[PDB]
């Protein structure tokens, strides 16, 4: 009787997935995750303690960020003993913020939070942001409470005036000044105040914070960036890079002052110009274009095949393991749906079929 | 605020600050402005961000707390001060500041002040205890008694504010002003002591309840609604996001800067069907030895080139002497603070940078020169052993100045001429 | 929203609806055409006010009858909510119909609430703002002043104002809150008070509190400009007997004795001065008491009687006053021995309890004093004060009370007891006598309410058993019945810790209050419960006295400086504004997030009409059960009677009275089904209570949480708040809790 239960778990689940849209959603990010390293994570309650897996979590997050969004720059701030401590700058490499996360690793979390604290300076950091640039914080929180020195409401006032939002990943349970700052910077959403159930429900919430976010239509900024790409060389001799001023055998060359660069995507330090590949642009197409859900066919109708027309195999035998893609009218197996769905982005069945 | 771009290039004293936090940049601005003599402003406007940073690092504080509470009393008792935590005390009961200031730089010592401090009734009435005639405390600390008492009556003072009716039990009680009925139970009415007076927990009560008043006047520091405060969301219509979908139109220019028929192709499908159906031999596909030979040229010479390539696969190790290798690496770096501000004035384009980029050209020539006579000194340093090396190692900064010494020219020609 | 009736149209301000609140509707509408009363109990989760309020209004627009509206509550508080509300609803009425339809609707309180003269409002005695407002607003003042403009008795310019203007001109229509009327007052110099004893005739719905519907003094001037066929309704009364019972009821103390002797005295020198100077207004008023004449005939309305009418206008007596006291020297002498005589009986040794008709035996045994000058006595020291013109009033309070008491006792006799004990304090350092004036009965005070008007709503959300109040009060009502919780999905989580951490019970009993071991595991889960809640708790013990002691010990053990580090700790305090101000800091404590504690008693003045909400209610610390003080000869004498009466077991009445409190303490924390909160039950003998407990209430309660310690309670409680955090997919409550009208329509139809 657990393929019913399993059936109507499914239906639960696609019933919020049933809306698909092509919103405009962010590409040129700005993503900021500050952390407490208070008494509360001390806590061994969740095994190891929540300490070592928000490391953990957070090391998975930068791989995970920095993988789908290279054209966003990442800062850190840790939170301990009353003070917000800037530990990561916002930049292109993540092998920094790495590195400062495993100075994080082997020291101690102790002390009390001040979102008042953490949310100004990390404001302060994200002031000499670019327009096109969508400032957005993950806080992870612990506490039930929050010391302050003053008020938070002028800086939540700011915050908005500011055009940054915020998303909240609570630990123990909801905190009503946290779901004013998500309701209020988020327009009145609560789709942000998230509370985790267990440490896999983190993984999922912290995968689901990897993704972009969709931008509103009364906050335009709908404009154009001037964009380069560069060449790279690979030189007999070593030369010194312009950027940490050191002799490299290789390296790309700037497009417009032929200055050199040891790593992309970044922008130039000389003629100070964003160098890309349309790689990396191309990397959120999936984004851009988003893929329609395939449908189980049911097991009483009349089956246009029955064996699984992209991973070749057969379908199983109660009910119809046979997801369609109605764009391309072909069904497919459960875990071609998943690898179409998640890994690849493109439906083979719609390449075969000509438009 | 200190905030402007103004203001962060005002702050010498914190310009010197991360000046001396920093050593590399002591090398940098040294010979950016001791050395080159470059406009500081200049210097620091490009580390804007960085100075904002530093100043937002220093510039916060904590909030407060209740550092009695926190006071344990922990035999014998041994003094373990921190300091912060002083001047927490002081910050959080001023009359604690003043004892400490008209005593201590007058009469006796710190530790001995905080030792007097501790044994001092004040201290204990202060904290979360009550007070006692069986101890004596400190007389010197608690001479300042009724100084911190009429300190709670000013502060009560200062604490009392109007109260709104929608929550004001005070007008509740005066609702009916000639309740005649019973005198309520001892039980639920604050009891007092066999002589009439109180214990005093009404006091500690109250003395507690100020703490909390100033913990959140302290909140309220400089740093009708009822029609909203009565609204019931839970019957209201859900938000729904204005959200923006977007479309794509898909018309894409052609990549820019002899036909086939199908009578021909089926006739070779026909032969090529026929020829698939006739024969199919795997040992026909050995070849000549000599065209394979020629393919065996081109492998091989492939080969040969990308392992040229693959064979020059902290920066590399070198053979310069060291402290020529600093000053090269010295005099790129300043070549590169000093391109890029000239890129910085340049690609700004004002008529009021035109003699910042006059000037930045005149370094640039100058830096020029300089490259050209350390590369003097190489030459006879080392009769051009390596120093074709060195020149070779700061040729394409070399190369980027002058590039950008000809764009200047020709833009130059292109406006004035 | 707007539907139909089966001949009413009805309009909801908000698209949704509720199905309980539809039945409730349905059955207010089925008494309002029975005609009569009936009991109603709803889970008070639910919108009550606004739902009947639309009701009401529906009915007087719809029907030819447009009846008036009676609304009563407790405090300021539910007033002020009752007039937002109310307004909203108007408004959004207007808004509908597209027009403003004419309308009347007020409040009523007092003149410390009200008078907006600046020199009179720096008083915090509300009786002495009273006075001084008559004092120079008594009509008197302002003929002396008119009289000789060089006189220095000034006017409030507010009451000229309103002397300026007419009844009508006071406002436009519509309801106006506290907070607009202040505004509105501010801004054309009215005295508040004036206008709202100028609207009573011409509301629509008339507001007030429970006592100026009970206690005849403020009561018979409702009585005055009421609709005999108005619409009653009453919300949250359960506890109204209390009202009842100190409607009629007084204490005597030896001050007040003794300020009652130099009032008389200072009454009696002033009446020789008086006949000394000028004999002819006493030898007036000598007449007028020969002819018979009293409060009402020679009073006029703008001077108000000095001695309030103690006693219900139903038992008064109208005939003339005797020689024996119509003199003034023959009164100051009378109440002069009334006063001998009661210091007299003042002196006995121990408890004393007879009869009022015992106890009028034994007066005109040994003075001789009758029950018709007894009666009189207030009547005819009101005349005298109004001659007299005595308004330096100060020594004369005791004697008003004393003219009270003497003629609320010689008025009854029936379910009404005298209490003399030699100690007012037992535990002291020397007794100090006393004699408490009681009346048995609660039931007294509603007859004139059931015999003056018919349509009659008595409902609450915490009343159980429905029967128990008709047994307690001689009245019957059409229908009796409650209302289920439909719910969709658990939102409330009841708590019985019947056992501490150490699997060890704990009770609030006064012998037993001071065990270290109990104090250790009521620390312990107060200190659990304080870690594990994010925003407000609150802490209800039975009795001040035990939290102090248990307050004052915890700080010696130094817990609270624990409690310290993660949220405030409010405390009750005896004064009411300080208090105040503390609920104000827990209020923007819980605002900013920061997080506090509200320490409050079970009957003390916070449970008795503020609300808690979605911070504010989600976890309550309930202390034991809060049982009356055991050792009351009133509350004996008052098991006694009413056992007598309708043969009631005593230990189940005040097992009743302590379950009603702490159904009181817990309805304060689910103002929307959107909040959820935790309830505890902090002693073992709770556990044979569920079925004494109300339905809804108990519903959630389940038959495991009968008997839970503190580990099961945490982890059930963080298992909550972890369900808490979640969204909700409306599928799942959008057709069987949320109603929209298309799903009210289906809902009738299948009704049909
Ligand atoms: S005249 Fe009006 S404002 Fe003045 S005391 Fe009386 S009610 Fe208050
Ligand atoms: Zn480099
Ligand atoms: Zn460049
Ligand atoms: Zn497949
Ligand atoms: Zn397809």
């Amino acid at each position: 009787a657990s393929l019913v239960a399993s059936i109507v778990e499914a239906r639960k689940k696609r019933t919020a997935k049933k809306n698909i849209t092509p919103y405009q959603r962010g590409i040129i990010r700005s993503l900021i995750l500050t952390l407490d390293c208070s008494e509360a994570m001390l806590e061994k309650d969740l095994r190891p303690n929540r300490h070592a897996m928000i490391i953990q979590y957070a090391i998975d997050f930068v791989h995970e960020f920095f993988d789908q969004n290279p054209i966003s720059q990442m800062g850190i701030i840790i939170m301990r003993n009353g003070l917000a401590q800037l530990v990561s700058q916002v930049s292109g490499n993540p092998q920094d913020h790495i590195d400062a996360l495993k100075s994080i690793r082997k020291q101690e979390p102790k002390g009390n939070p001040s979102l008042q604290n953490a949310l100004e300076m990390a404001r302060g950091l994200l002031l000499p942001v670019p327009a096109h640039c969508t400032r957005e914080v993950l806080i992870v929180f612990g506490s039930l409470s929050t010391t302050d020195p003053g008020d938070i409401h002028q800086t939540i006032d700011s915050l908005v005036s500011e055009k940054i939002r915020v998303k909240v990943l609570g630990l123990s349970a909801q905190v009503a000044i946290c779901k004013e700052l998500c309701k209020a910077t988020n327009y009145g959403d609560e789709s942000f105040y998230k509370i985790l159930l267990d440490e896999t429900h983190l993984k999922e919430l912290f995968n689901e914070a990897v993704t972009p976010l969709p931008v509103n239509k009364i906050n335009k900024g709908f404009t154009l960036v001037k964009m380069g790409f560069p060449t790279r060389i690979f030189e007999d001799t070593p030369t010194f890079c312009s950027c940490h001023s050191k002799l490299v055998y290789g390296g790309y060359f700037c497009p417009n002052c032929h200055s050199k660069v040891c790593s992309l995507p970044t922008v130039c330090p000389c003629c100070d110009l964003m160098l890309i590949l349309s790689t990396h642009l191309a990397r959120s197409y999936h984004h851009l274009m988003p893929l329609k859900t395939f449908a189980e066919v049911p097991t009483t109708e009349k089956f246009r095949s029955e064996d699984c027309f992209s991973c070749q195999s057969r379908f199983p035998i109660l009910t119809s393991s046979r997801y369609r893609c109605e764009d391309c009218k072909q069904e497919f197996c459960v875990d071609c749906d998943v690898f179409i769905h998640e890994i690849l982005h493109n439906c083979p069945g719609c390449e075969s079929k000509p438009v | 605020d200190s905030l402007s771009k103004e203001k962060l290039l005002t702050n010498l004293k914190l310009q010197q600050s991360l000046l001396k936090g920093n050593k590399v940049l002591m090398k940098v601005f040294q010979e950016t402005v001791i050395n080159a003599g470059l406009p500081p402003s200049e210097f620091w406007s490009t580390r804007i961000p960085l100075l904002r940073a530093f100043a937002l690092s220093t510039s916060q504080k904590v909030g407060p707390y209740n550092v009695l509470s926190t006071i344990k009393p922990v035999n014998k008792v041994n003094v373990n001060l921190s300091r912060e935590k002083i001047l927490n005390i002081f910050e959080n009961y001023p009359i604690v500041k003043k004892a400490y200031t008209d005593n201590v730089p007058k009469n006796f010592k710190e530790p001995e002040f905080w030792a007097r401090f501790f044994s001092s009734k004040l201290f204990r009435k202060l904290r979360g205890e009550k007070i006692m005639q069986n101890d004596r405390g400190d007389v010197i600390i608690d001479r300042y008694l009724t100084l911190d008492q009429e300190f709670d009556r000013k502060d009560d003072d200062m604490l009392l504010h109007p109260v709104k009716k929608i929550i004001d039990l005070d007008g509740n009680i005066q609702d009916d002003p000639v309740v005649r009925g019973n005198r309520p139970d001892f039980t639920m009415q604050p009891g007092v002591d066999i002589n009439g007076n109180s214990d005093g927990t009404v006091d500690i009560l109250k003395g507690m309840n100020r703490l909390s008043e100033k913990m959140i006047m302290a909140l309220k520091n400089e740093y009708n609604d009822e029609r909203n405060e009565l609204k019931i969301d839970d019957l209201n219509e859900s938000y729904k996001t204005n959200y923006a979908i977007i479309h794509l139109k898909r018309n894409a220019h052609e990549k820019t800067t002899l036909k086939v028929s199908n009578q021909q192709m089926l006739q070779q499908l026909s032969l090529v069907m026929d020829n698939l159906i006739n024969k199919l031999d795997l040992n026909q596909v050995v070849p000549n030895n000599e065209v394979s030979n020629k393919i065996n040229k081109r492998v091989i010479t492939a080969i040969k080139i990308n392992a040229k390539q693959a064979k020059h696969n902290l920066e590399v190790k070198s053979t310069l002497p060291i402290d020529l290798l600093e000053s090269c690496r010295m005099l790129h770096t300043t070549c590169c603070e000093f391109l890029k501000h000239f890129y910085i004035h340049f690609q700004s384009g004002e008529q009021k940078q035109a003699s910042t980029v006059k000037k930045l050209y005149n370094h640039l020539k100058d830096c020029i020169e300089k490259l050209n006579e350390l590369f003097q000194d190489v030459l006879n340093g080392d009769g051009e052993s390596m120093s074709n090396t060195c020149t070779a190692y700061l040729k394409p900064v070399l190369n980027s100045i002058t590039l950008a010494t000809h764009k200047y020219d020709e833009y130059f020609n292109e406006y004035n001429n | 929203m707007k539907f139909y009736i089966d001949d009413l149209p009805v309009l909801f301000p908000y698209p949704k609806i509720y199905p309980e609140q539809y039945n409730y509707m349905c059955d207010i509408k089925k008494t309002l055409d029975v005609g009569g009363n009936s009991i109603l109990e709803m889970p008070s989760g639910t919108g009550k006010t606004v739902s009947l309020l639309s009701l009401t209004i529906a009915y007087q627009m719809h029907y030819p009858e447009h009846r008036k509206i009676i609304y009563c509550s407790r405090t300021m508080s539910e007033i002020e909510k009752a007039l937002v509300e109310l307004e909203n609803l108007m408004d959004y009425r207007t808004k509908e119909l597209g027009y403003q339809e004419d309308f009347r609707g007020l409040g009523l309180t007092s003149r410390k609430n009200l008078c907006l003269h600046p020199e009179v409002s720096k008083e915090r005695k509300g009786t002495v703002v009273d006075e001084k407002c008559r004092r120079m607003t008594n009509g008197q003042a302002k003929r002396k002043l008119e009289e000789d403009p060089e006189a220095n008795v000034e006017l409030c310019e507010y009451h000229e104002n309103l002397y300026n203007i007419e009844v009508e001109d006071y406002l436009p229509k519509g309801v106006f809150s506290f907070e607009k009327l202040l505004k509105y007052c501010e801004e054309k110099t009215l005295c508040p008070y004036f206008i709202v004893r100028r609207m009573i005739s011409l509301c629509n719905i008339i507001i007030y509190s429970y006592h100026y519907l009970l206690d005849p003094k403020i009561a018979e001037r409702v009585s005055n400009e009421v609709s005999k066929d108005s619409i009653v309704i009453f919300d949250e009364a359960h506890n109204i007997d209390n009202v009842c019972i100190e409607s009629l009821s007084l204490d005597l103390t030896t001050d007040a004795l003794r300020r009652a002797t130099r009032g008389a005295n200072a009454l009696d020198e002033r009446i020789s001065e008086v006949r000394k100077v000028d004999s002819q207004k006493l030898q007036d008023e000598y007449e007028k008491l020969v002819q018979g004449l009293h409060s009402a005939d020679i009073l006029t309305d703008q001077e108000e009687p000095f001695v309030e009418t103690p006693v219900l206008p139903q038992d008064l007596l109208t005939e003339a006053i005797p020689g024996n006291i119509r003199r003034a020297e023959h009164f100051v002498s009378f109440l002069k021995r009334l006063i001998e005589y009661l210091k007299t009986r003042m002196k006995v040794l121990h408890v004393i309890s007879e009869t009022p008709k015992s106890f009028l035996q034994h007066l005109k045994q040994l003075t001789f004093i009758e029950r018709k000058p007894l009666r009189f006595c207030s009547e005819r020291l009101s005349l005298l004060v109004r001659t007299l013109e005595v308004t330096e009033v100060e020594d004369f309070t005791a004697l008003k009370d004393i003219a009270t008491f003497a003629t609320l006792i010689s008025t009854y006799e029936e379910g009404f007891l005298l209490i003399i004990e030699p100690y007012e304090i037992e535990n002291a350092a020397v007794p100090n006598p006393i004699m408490r004036f009681t009346c048995l009965d609660a039931s007294i005070a509603i007859k004139p309410v059931f015999e003056r008007f018919s349509s009659v709503i008595i409902t609450s959300g915490t009343i159980s058993p429905l029967d128990m109040y008709p047994r307690m009060l001689n009245f019957k009502t059409v229908l009796q019945k409650s209302y289920a919780m439909t719910l969709a999905k658990k939102s409330f989580l009841p708590m019985i810790i019947t056992k501490g951490s150490d699997q060890v019970a704990i009770s609030s009993r006064f012998e037993i209050r001071n065990d270290p071991s109990i104090v250790r595991n009521y620390g312990s889960m107060l200190v659990e419960f304080a870690k594990i809640t994010p925003d407000g708790m609150v802490v209800f013990f039975p009795s001040y006295l035990y939290m102090e002691s248990i307050v004052s010990m915890w700080q010696t053990m130094g817990i609270l400086d624990e409690v310290w580090k993660h949220k405030l700790i409010l405390v009750e305090t005896p004064d009411a504004q300080e208090t105040s101000l503390a609920l104000e800091t827990y209020r923007k404590a819980c605002s900013n997030g920061r997080g506090a504690i509200l320490l409050s008693v079970a009957r003390g003045k916070v449970s008795e009409g503020i609300d808690f909400d979605h911070q504010y209610g989600r976890t309550v610390l309930m202390i034991g059960i809060p049982f009356q003080y055991t050792e009351s000869r009133i509350l004996k004498a008052r098991l006694e009677f009413m056992r007598e009466n309708y043969r009631i077991r005593e230990n189940d009445f005040l097992s009743f009275d302590a379950m009603r409190h702490a159904a009181q303490c817990l309805g304060r924390v689910l103002r929307g089904k959107d909040d959820y909160g935790v309830m505890v039950l902090a002693d073992r003998r709770f556990s044979r209570k569920r079925s004494q407990l109300p339905k809804w209430i108990a519903q959630g309660l389940s038959d495991a949480d009968l008997n839970l310690s503190t580990d099961m309670a945490i982890s059930n409680t963080k298992q909550f708040l972890r369900t808490m955090a979640q969204p909700t997919d409306p599928k799942d409550q959008e057709g069987v809790s949320v109603w929209s009208y298309e799903d009210l329509i289906k809902h009738q139809n299948s009704r049909k």
